[PDB]
Formats: C-alpha cells, structure tokens, sequence
C-alpha cells in the first residue's frame, strides 16, 4: 500500500507552500 | 471566511506546530525549513515571524496565521497541490511528473514504487492520475 507515500508528499508540499508564504 | 477554509488552514498550522501548543516559534519554522533543504539564518527566521506577528510577542498564533493566509485571495490547498504535481497543466499527473515532485521534495524513488503509486490512484486505468483520482487518494 502506497497511500502513505502520496500523503507524505502532500504534507511536504503543503509545508513548502506555507514556507513560501512566510517568505512573502 | 468559511468554516471549511478555516479547517484547512488549521491542518496547515499543525504541520508547523511541533509541540502542539498553538504557536509557531522561530525554532519550529526553522525545523520545517531545514527538513525541506533550506537553511535560513536565525535572523531571517525572526524577520519571517515578525512580518506575521501582529501582537509583537514573538510567536505566531493561529489568528495571526489565518490573517497571513487569508490575505492571498489562490485556490483550495488540494487544487494548489494538484497544480504542483501536474506541471504541464493538462489535468493529469504522469509518472515523470510524480518523479519530479518526489525528487524536488527529497524522496527517494524507484520506477516500481512510482508505477505502484499511480496504479493505486488510477481509477479509470488510463495510466495517469486526474484531479478526481488525486482528491480521492489525498
Ligand atoms: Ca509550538
Ligand atoms: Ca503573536
Ligand atoms: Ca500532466
Ligand atoms: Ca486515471
């Protein structure tokens, strides 16, 4: 089952997008 | 400012709030930034917190986070995420696009892992993940 990998990517992408917000 | 949107921002906040105490500190922001491969100086951290820290107590609470995130109005976070995966914008996530995201987020990959990931998500059997399949997987 690879749902955990999809969810790990989603979590990292969301953290990355919030950091970008902090950078702006 | 709907209740649905506030919940999504709460989930985002909890990705930063490592101790769960309802505040984001410079140390917590720095921890997340380092896990993504960035190394901000302690002064850049303080300046990012400061641009958001409305009350000046040095940490970000959820209402302050909500103000920052509200200002930008972008689409729902899940649609935003799909666009990161579907770099060419044709509405489908390919194996090459998934490899790109995994590489950019520092996740090791093999071809068989990537094929199995698409296969699990791919309800209509067309070899790619469309938006509806992505939302159901996420
Ligand atoms: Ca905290
Ligand atoms: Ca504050
Ligand atoms: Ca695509
Ligand atoms: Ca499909």
């Amino acid at each position: 089952s690879k749902k955990a990998v999809w969810h790990k990517l989603l979590s990292k992408q969301r953290k990355r997008a919030v950091v970008a917000c902090f950078r702006m | 400012l709907t209740e649905e949107q506030i919940a999504e921002f709460k989930e985002a906040f909890s990705l930063f709030d490592k101790d769960g105490d309802g505040t984001i500190t410079t140390k917590e922001l720095g921890t997340v930034m380092r896990s993504l491969g960035q190394n901000p100086t302690e002064a850049e951290l303080q300046d990012m917190i400061n641009e958001v820290d409305a009350d000046g107590n040095g940490t970000i609470d959820f209402p302050e986070f909500l103000t920052m995130m509200a200002r930008k109005m972008s689409e729902e976070e899940i649609r935003e995420a799909f666009r990161v995966f579907d770099k060419d914008g044709n509405g489908y996530i390919s194996a090459a696009e998934l490899r790109h995201v995994m590489t950019n987020l520092g996740e090791k990959l093999t071809d068989e892992e990537v094929d199995e990931m698409i296969r699990e998500a791919d309800i209509d059997g067309d070899g790619q993940v469309n938006y509806e399949e992505f939302v159901q997987m996420m």
